[PDB]
């Protein structure tokens, strides 16, 4: 089930990350194309101008949000991965506790609530780190 | 020691959010009734076997009084209603002076003066010709000018649109479905009061079907409580709030309009028809509703018990009938069989705690959403109408203002359609899924 | 050489582009003005702190005469106007024969024969009744039939719609904002005359606030030049091009409609009202605008020196009144307090170079965008109207005619609404961002 | 700042690639979230059928243009990077300048004009190089 | 263990049948400084001046013209264009009045006796307080007797009749239907393609050939020709409930005229509204008619018979009849020459048994388009004299069905909805959706 | 003389070629699905008057807009799958899922030299979902294994 892992511990929930990632786009295509089986539904619903516009705004936004998250992972050098490890050290200010307490016997919902406003700091750090890595690769490849 | 920031995508977490929900119905269930406004505009089918995912050890906060699902349902119902009536005949040619007399033929004393026989000069297809026609109007729709000259009640205030004669407004279950990226959380706690944390939370794709029943004072054909009567309000102490009461066992109510009407079709312009009320076959008798007395008495006893828990064990609770105001809020309203019954509920709320026949009236020109400027004329329904419905809940107000709260008085209220919705959507909340998260790990790149 | 192609994404490069800009007004400015056409259709909040990024060593070419922002503003303002008047009362029922006489009560010589008293047979709420009503009209709204019989001027061209009386047209500054993927570049150069490069440019996400003032001949409530009067034209040489003159100082103009008018409401059909002008309470005097003489004389002399730089030093420069044509172009035109004024400016442009009272006439039937098929009826405004405006610029036309002996004559011109917009949008350009590019490096896979 | 590098030389300007790349999508999402601060015209503006359609067209097109550039980087084998090197040699006919005159003494705006006529040629070469590289890897992995 | 592995490929050249929305394009010069045009104004998107086709060698796709969604889309689009062009026009509701009519007896040939009526009536003026007495001529077909001088317009007891805006031409221009990205249109080039089956010589195109949206009921006008043989294309050739939809390999011409010299009387009816009435006729009054050459018609009919016999036998009798049943929309040949609506009698073309021809025509002004009754259109009069020559490129015929299973079978002119005219031109095209992702085995692994 | 050279005449020119030969055009059939959209929109700028007119037709506007949105959504769906399977950024991707003779029992020379892609996807049609599921499972295992190596 799509949110079935919500009550699982962080290190257990992480076993099934793929299903949440898939639902974000697969649900859109199936709901708009495969669910809309009766041709008379679209013909009639196109007469409701306001519903037509509202539903498009919802689809377009879902796409825009999907892409924004993917662009961000790309910038950080996590493209194509569900699990990405990077070279930004963890600061105890964000969370000071054992990695046993954090990964296991605690859920992701609880975790997100605890990190809270530290998220913006982390994102800025991740972006700078990747830029330094790209420059270093470009220079090494010029040395032969 | 030496843990690094890692990024996980597909993390199963969420936040409160407001989005557009799609309207879906069980397609087989419309059974070809494509003239039902609710089916034709909620065409998209639901999935067979809607799934529910219980979320073990997930606690979530619900608040039925700030739930935007209600506001969205309200707005969409009004919108569909207006679109349904858009492509139909206007009755502006009907706003003429009427010459009326009393209907006195085989009529009971109970309706003397209730119906009027009005004749008038109305147009035909050719502009040049006029025709003399007549129709029987209910008194509530006709107003005296300055004792034989009358006009339809809305000639000064608004245009009147005749409802489309083939369109049904019969409620069908409607399911609200989240768009991808969103999920609906359902609270299944028993004895849930509408605002606290919910212990048993599950995830669903769509809500259960809700019938968009329109009524005042009493709520018909809704959900029942499973344990006992549940009383919910935004603020109990504040007498300005409505109190919504959900019953655990339904009370059956049997309503009828005994008069056998024949409908008369009148041409009013090129391709335009007006539906008149014709004449009545047989005796003229009052419309009425029957509520089992013993069942109603037991029902109040349960409601009172729960009110005592909040208002005190030695507090006297009195029920009384509604205050004055617009007919649409002082009486009960059915919208059943295609006729708009306005019923007098004083017989249900006349007791002090410490079969019942309710007379009804019919009104053809109405303003359902409390708006002014858009009036609908209901075409007559032929033959005899009988409806049997389930009373599933009540909307009550408390007078307040008493000295030292010695006793309390409750009266039927409501009238704001949002509360009819809140009575069904209190178990659902919409959340946005936010898949990108960060956590420490024993790794380095 | 031993170089290879390297691909870079996020390169700070742009190209000229045409896109759709969106409207955003300040949020606090909204107040409760849901009825103001500019606030209700542009509530998207602006950034409370617009940013400006100065670009060092960037010299882009700007061309105000071939912009796109101007055309969009023109298209959008017309659309908003049309959608404001859409859900309003049609006055088709007023296109009847009027029985008119002159208003002769306490009339000063200035308005003798300007205002007429007309009575007529109009519809009412019931189709079987008629009412006799009367109202006052200005002589430009009423045309004689073949001799007391008159009709409204628009009866043989188009149906006229009454503007809804609660709706305000008072200008509210709006800002145009680029959609993501686009940027707006702005000139900061002083003495920039358009059509050429700017040395000092910056990037902004939104334009400054621009008041959508609709007017002719003189430009009111715009921006002032920082240092000198600036004369801009597409081709200073060509007699067919308008000259837009921006002032560095501001001439204050005081306009009034001294008459104390009464509004009366007449019901014309169910739910519909016509708002008519009733009797005038006090004396009847003409509308007029005052311009300080000394201020105007100095302002004009400054304009002349700048013209003198473009033309010969020994040129005799003359100003004269506008050539004939429609009232909308031969007179000054503006909306003050909601009523429409047309003013005689021959008192401002009558001089040769080597307090001024302008009489005004009021008209209620307006063809605001010079579109023959549409018309709007301005409801009268109760009471006395006064406003004070800032003259920030002029539209001049060189008379040309190949007049010899260097005696150039300028006359007020206007009527192309785009030219008012061009006086605020001249400093802005829209470009698109194009992030990919390549360049040689000595890096290989 | 965004485009603050416009007057910088090509080398210095490479440090702001992140800023321009983010704005392509982040501005779209923020522009939509900003109207939640004044919900009353979210509803009113749906009546302006023409504005409804024009704004959606603007958003849809922005997405399509974004994706077109990303697809192209993917085809060239540069997915996920702001800076990537290829095996296509630089042709002196495209530009005969020294690196000292390209990465210094010149801005990106100037450069783009200088080599505008060769853009399509370069892109075609990049595509061919990647096709050969993928085929070569497919064959190499079959020799295991 | 064999050691074969799954390899994923993207950009694979395959497709599946699909239904999408195509867009309507026109020639960037088809404008011709003409914008009042029902086709050009809406299908305004300019096309590619240099269209290209890709021959797909060694491709054998199945095409089915009877289930072709492209046809359904044109049907929907043409109706819509029609309805959105008559929208911003005069509603003529003021004309539904009692008319006082007499016969036009001035300079009438016998064939026109009783065909035209002179009607006077009281209609509105610029002011709602004044009425005017006006008169106009009407064709008998549009005027009905009220229970013999009082008449009304024929549609007063059904619907409002709007007036087509007088500036808009309905003259067909070629239209190109174009695929959205991700879709492609496959075209069948088999010279004798029968329909409903495999086609070799398949080509990929972006846009269809230009098709003129010509509306007619029996003879198909201004379409494409077959190149080698007359081709008979039906869904089911033995089902008499279906249509034989003949396509010819040579065109024949039909010369149509409305010989009367008309004038148009322009009447103000309200605040910006004008009505266009037929004024007095100049010169005498004669009926509309259309010519075909007799020998030419016989020769093409004979060609049809030879081909038609391929499905029935070489010793069978093919008889043609004049057709029957329904109102004029399905009994006569309709075609709208010059903007006026002609309804021609074709019995003279189907009067032979196989084993110059003048067709009289009538003119109607109140038109119920697309077999609907909800709305009607009034066609403004056209001044002067109308003449055109059209190319007959095909026929819609039906079979009566056999009775007693005798030697003779009868082919009678048909009629039907607009969809068949569309099938006639769209039989060559199919829309498919491209699906670039796929999998096949290789010898490589990570 | 045929079979010598891999030039195809346009967008679907390789449709009748064998599976091996057709690999030469994978770029051509990939770019089109997205770049075609942008060019079709660019082309409307050749007639500003047309764009203004088309905004007056509410239904045509919405239907075309829906078509564009859906085309994008399908594109992204397929790209996400390449991401999930670990093939993102490639036109050709080798995976660790072994081929089952059940899905299709043919020699590699038979497949790559005698089958065309339009035949291949019919014969293997019944196994499409099976294969996709297997590809996902394989990638899930690979990512967790990499995280453990980085940790060690
Ligand atoms: C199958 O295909 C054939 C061949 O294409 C097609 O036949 C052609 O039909 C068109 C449309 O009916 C015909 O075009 C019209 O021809 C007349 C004839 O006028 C001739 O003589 C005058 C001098 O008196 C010359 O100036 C002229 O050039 C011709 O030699 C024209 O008068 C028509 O023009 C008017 O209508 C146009 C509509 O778009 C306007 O654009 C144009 O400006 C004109 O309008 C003005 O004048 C009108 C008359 O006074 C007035 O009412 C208007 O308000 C306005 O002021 C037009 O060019 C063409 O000649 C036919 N060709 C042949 C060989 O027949 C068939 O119709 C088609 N079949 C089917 C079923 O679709
Ligand atoms: C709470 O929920 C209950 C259901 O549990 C609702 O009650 C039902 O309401 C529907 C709609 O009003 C009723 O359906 C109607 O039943 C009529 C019964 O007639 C019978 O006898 C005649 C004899 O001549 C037969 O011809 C007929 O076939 C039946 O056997 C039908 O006549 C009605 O059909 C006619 O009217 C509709 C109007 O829309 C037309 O479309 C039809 O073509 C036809 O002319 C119709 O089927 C149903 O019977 C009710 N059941 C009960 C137990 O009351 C309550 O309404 C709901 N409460 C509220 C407030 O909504
Ligand atoms: C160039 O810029 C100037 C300056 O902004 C514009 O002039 C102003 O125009 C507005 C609109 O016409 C004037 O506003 C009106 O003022 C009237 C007088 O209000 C006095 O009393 C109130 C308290 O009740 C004080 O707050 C106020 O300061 C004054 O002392 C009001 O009675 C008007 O309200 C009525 O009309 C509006 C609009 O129709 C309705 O919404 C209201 O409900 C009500 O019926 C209104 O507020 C303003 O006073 C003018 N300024 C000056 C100095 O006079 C020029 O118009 C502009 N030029 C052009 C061409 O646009
Ligand atoms: C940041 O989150 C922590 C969570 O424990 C909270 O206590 C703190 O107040 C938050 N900071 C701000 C500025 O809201
Ligand atoms: C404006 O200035 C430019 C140079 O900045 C000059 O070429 C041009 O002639 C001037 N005149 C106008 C009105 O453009
Ligand atoms: C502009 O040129 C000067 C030359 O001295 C240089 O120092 C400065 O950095 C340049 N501006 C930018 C944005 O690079
Ligand atoms: C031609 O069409 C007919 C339909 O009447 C069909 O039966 C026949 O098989 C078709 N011919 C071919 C070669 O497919
Ligand atoms: C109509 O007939 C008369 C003869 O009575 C003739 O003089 C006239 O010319 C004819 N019509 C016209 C307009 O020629």
């Amino acid at each position: 089930g799509f949110l079935g892992a919500a009550g699982s511990t962080m290190g257990a929930a992480s076993m099934t990350l793929t299903v949440q990632a898939r639902n974000l786009l697969s649900g859109i295509v199936q709901q708009q194309s495969n669910l809309l089986r009766a041709p008379e539904c679209q013909q009639h619903l196109l007469k409701l101008t306001v519903w037509g516009i509202k539903q498009l705004q919802a689809r377009v936004l879902a796409v825009e949000r999907y892409l924004r998250d993917q662009q961000l992972l790309g910038i950080w050098g996590c493209s194509g991965k569900l699990i990405c490890c990077t070279n930004v050290p963890w600061n105890s200010t964000w969370s000071n506790r054992n990695l046993s307490e954090i990964w296991d016997n605690m859920t992701w919902l609880q975790w997100d609530k605890e990190i809270s406003n530290y998220t913006q700091i982390i994102y800025g750090l991740l972006e700078e780190s990747q830029n330094q890595q790209e420059k270093n690769e470009q220079d090494l490849l010029a040395l032969d | 020691e030496n843990l690094w920031v890692t990024v996980y995508y597909g993390v199963p977490v969420w936040k409160d959010a407001e989005t557009t929900l799609f309207c879906a119905s069980d397609a087989k269930a419309y059974e070809t009734k494509k003239h039902n406004v609710w089916a034709t505009h909620c065409c998209v089918p639901t999935d067979p076997n809607p799934q529910e995912i219980h979320l073990e050890n997930v606690t979530e906060e619900f608040n039925m009084w700030k739930n935007n699902m209600v506001e969205q349902m309200h707005t969409d119902i009004i919108s569909l209603w207006d679109q349904s009536l858009k492509p139909c005949v206007k009755l502006t040619p009907l706003c003429v002076t009427l010459q009326c007399t009393n209907v006195t033929n085989n009529i009971t004393d109970d309706m003397r003066g209730e119906l009027k026989n009005c004749s008038f000069n109305m147009t035909t297809e050719l502009r040049d010709k006029k025709q003399k026609v007549y129709s029987l109007f209910y008194r509530l729709d006709v107003v005296q000018i300055n004792n034989k000259e009358y006009r339809l009640i809305n000639c000064n205030t608004s245009a009147i649109t005749q409802a489309c004669p083939k369109v049904s407004f019969e409620p069908i279950p409607i399911h609200y479905c989240a768009p991808a990226g969103f999920a609906i959380l359902k609270c299944k706690d028993k004895k849930f009061n509408g605002t606290g944390p919910c212990t048993n939370v599950s995830t669903v794709q769509c809500t259960h079907g809700i019938k968009p029943v329109v009524s005042t004072q009493l709520l018909l054909n809704g959900s029942l409580a499973e344990e006992e009567v549940i009383i919910r309000s935004e603020n109990i102490t504040n007498n300005a709030k409505n109190i919504l009461v959900q019953l655990n066992e339904s009370v059956q109510i049997n309503c009828t309009r005994p008069n056998n009407n024949t409908r008369k079709s009148i041409r009013i312009g090129p391709g335009q028809w007006f539906y008149a009320t014709g004449d009545i076959i047989g005796d003229i008798r009052q419309a009425h509703c029957n509520v089992s007395k013993a069942t109603w008495n037991e029902t109040l006893g349960k409601v009172v018990k729960q009110l005592r828990k909040h208002f005190g064990n030695n507090t006297i609770i009195r029920f009384a009938n509604s205050s004055g105001g617009d007919l649409e809020v002082t009486t009960h309203s059915f919208n059943c069989g295609g006729e708009f019954f306005y019923c007098n509920t004083s017989g249900l709320f006349n007791s002090t705690w410490i079969s019942i026949t309710l007379p009804c009236r019919i009104k053809q020109i109405i303003n359902m959403w409390q708006r002014i400027g858009q009036a609908m004329y209901a075409p007559p329904i032929q033959g005899v109408i009988r409806c049997v419905s389930n009373i599933t809940g009540l909307i009550l107000t408390r007078d307040g203002g008493s000295t030292n709260s010695t006793t309390e008085t409750f009266r039927p209220g409501g009238g704001d359609m949002r509360d009819n919705w809140r009575s069904e959507l209190y178990k659902y909340k919409v959340v946005k899924i936010e898949p990108l998260g960060v956590a420490p790990t024993r790794c380095k790149r």
